[PDB]
């Protein structure tokens, strides 16, 4: 989910 | 100077200022690294983000350029005081975390998409990022510790 990588 | 920083002349002045290639922050003063850190974050999305979709608007249409230009007025009204940054985060951000002033909690590098990571880290404790650009869209970013 935003903003993980 | 700090990580990521470079002298510069203003074009409209001619005056001296310091600009991070890796914050995208620009100031006036000659600019004065940690485990963890606690952000909050202001994005817009646009319409290559990666997921063009958010509690604001259901397909979100605007395009990049559009996306910046939005970014930079936040940027100045936070700047000017005219607006708080958790404010605008509260009423702009197109994430869920708007709903908690942007804040994103604490993090450590490996958590979060690189140039959102890399500025963050590269932020004093109180600073503010100029734009951030990541898949996600485009990013406003306070380190609050």
């Amino acid at each position: 989910f935003t903003x993980a990588q | 100077l700090p990580p990521g920083w470079e002298k510069a002349m203003s074009r409209s002045s001619g005056r001296v200022y310091y600009f991070n290639h890796i914050t995208n922050a620009s100031q006036w003063e000659r600019p004065s690294e940690p485990a963890r850190v606690r952000c909050s974050h202001l994005l817009v999305k646009h319409s290559q983000s990666r997921r063009p979709s958010s509690w604001r608007q259901e397909k979100i249409t605007r395009t990049k350029e559009e996306a910046l230009e939005l970014i930079n007025g936040y940027i100045q009204k936070i700047k000017s005081g005219e607006e708080d940054f958790e404010s605008l985060a509260s009423q702009f951000s197109d994430c869920s975390s708007a709903k908690a002033r942007g804040d994103l909690g604490a993090f450590s590098r490996g958590q979060m998409q690189k140039p959102f990571e890399d500025a963050s880290f590269a932020l004093r404790t109180g600073e503010m990022s100029g734009p951030v650009f990541t898949d996600s869209g485009i990013h406003i970013i306070l380190r609050t510790e």
